[PDB]
């Protein structure tokens, strides 16, 4: 189960780089 | 792990370096893609990058010197969008 503070540190990214 | 996902936050005068604030690997990556996706957040792929950021720049971490030119190009390709 995520946690609470997950989406706030997605929208707060300036980019997300994946594998 | 086979899903990686770093979130990269850099702001010019707060940041002196891009800063990894959240990081994931395997549900929680697939977590962070899509609810990336789901808040218009750019996302990157590549492999090599990411793979190696997860390796060494812990969240709560700003990203290190052999990172540097890299990151910066990546932030350069998703702030032209």
């Amino acid at each position: 189960i995520q946690s609470g503070s997950l989406a706030n540190n997605i929208k707060k990214s300036t980019v997300i780089v994946k594998n | 792990p086979t899903h990686i996902a770093i979130c990269l936050y850099y702001k010019l005068g707060e940041t002196p370096l891009p800063l990894v604030i959240e990081t994931g690997k395997d549900a929680k990556a697939l977590q962070i893609i899509k609810l990336a996706e789901l808040y218009d957040i750019p996302v990157i792929e590549d492999i090599p990058l990411a793979t190696s950021l997860y390796k060494n720049i812990h969240k709560g971490q700003y990203i290190t010197e052999d990172f540097f030119e890299p990151v910066a190009q990546l932030i350069r390709i998703a702030i032209d969008l």
